[PDB]
């Protein structure tokens, strides 16, 4: 009954949509960074105030906002196919 | 007429100068709006802005 809940209250988490994939191409300034859809149009946007750019480096995979596009979470490194090669024994 | 033309003639010339200092505050204050537009423009638009391909 409690557990259910929880499920309902991580649903409650769920309605947040999630961000766009993103790769920070270069910057310009604090306030405008290169960066392109996997789609191809690029864009500037602002970051989020918890980052340095240190964190984020041009050439980087990272995120953005679905609306005011800012950069917010990332990651470096991700691929598809990569471990699924390695799975014969 | 001579005294009464001359007693006529100051009419609109204190009215032009009521008109001066007028037309200066008016400029002013209408100059201190364009610099508010010059605000607007500035602040037009984004950020953020999609770069796009010229030719």
């Amino acid at each position: 009954t409690k557990q259910y809940e929880k499920s309902e209250n991580d649903l409650k988490a769920l309605q947040s949509v999630g961000q766009i994939v993103g790769e920070v191409l270069k910057q310009l300034t604090e306030e405008k960074f290169i960066v392109k859809a996997t789609n191809g149009p690029r864009y500037v946007v602002g970051c989020r105030r918890q980052l340095d750019k240190s964190k984020l480096k041009p050439g980087t995979r990272v995120a953005l906002d679905m609306t005011t596009l800012t950069i917010m979470r990332y990651l470096p490194r991700e691929v598809d196919p990569l471990v699924y090669n390695m799975s014969h024994e | 007429d001579l005294y009464s033309r001359y007693k006529k003639l100051q009419q609109e010339l204190e009215f032009l100068e009521v008109q001066e200092e007028y037309i200066k505050d008016e400029q002013k204050n209408l100059k201190k709006e364009f610099l508010h537009a010059q605000e607007e423009v500035k602040r037009i638009q984004s950020i953020p802005l999609v770069i796009g391909q010229f030719l």
